[PDB]
């Protein structure tokens, strides 16, 4: 049995009430995502106060009894916080599906002297032996 | 470690009503829901 553990077996401390306790709503990696498309209307909307995915409670207890609606397309299952750092992204249940992030890249820090960046890179009919492209799944 | 690869209950979840419920689309992870527990409506 290769790589085999349960992360969420004793992780930190706290106090948590035993009935408080969901057994649905896990955004988690089993759902053919797709990027899609921007969709704008005649109507401009707040769109709702945005805010950050560093949510301290992130709850979702879902009123599943006083009615529902059942979904056999993919629209069924919403993920959420998987674009960052997502305290939902980790509630795996299998220790191996790390497909729950997005690793960026960062930008060096104002306050230097003499404007040194990256070079441009600029391929012209060299064509690598080394081609394609390859994404970078980290961590929660 | 997973508890249930070392124990396996190996409990069934079967509802007196099947309507309005959802369950995870992946056959690989499907273990769980075993793995877990159900709730009551």
């Amino acid at each position: 049995m290769d790589v085999f553990m349960k992360g969420l077996s004793k992780a930190k401390e706290g106090v948590v009430a035993a009935a408080e306790k969901t057994k649905q709503g896990v955004a988690e990696a089993a759902g053919k995502t797709k990027e899609g498309v921007l969709y704008v209307g005649s109507k401009t909307k707040e769109g709702v106060v945005h805010g950050v995915a560093t949510v301290a409670e992130k709850t979702k207890e879902q009123v599943t009894n006083v009615g529902g609606a059942v979904v056999t397309g993919v629209t069924a299952v919403a993920q959420k916080t998987v674009e960052g750092a997502g305290s939902i992204a980790a509630a795996t249940g299998f220790v191996k599906k790390d497909q729950l992030g997005k690793n960026e890249e960062g930008a060096p820090q104002e306050g230097i002297l003499e404007d040194m960046p990256v070079d441009p890179d600029n391929e012209a009919y060299e064509m690598p032996s080394e081609e394609g492209y390859q994404d970078y799944e980290p961590e929660a | 470690h997973v508890n249930e690869l070392s124990r396996i209950k190996l409990r069934v979840c079967q509802p007196s009503r099947s309507e309005i419920h959802f369950k995870v689309k992946m056959t690989t992870h499907l273990k769980k829901l075993k793995e877990s527990y159900c709730q009551r409506q």
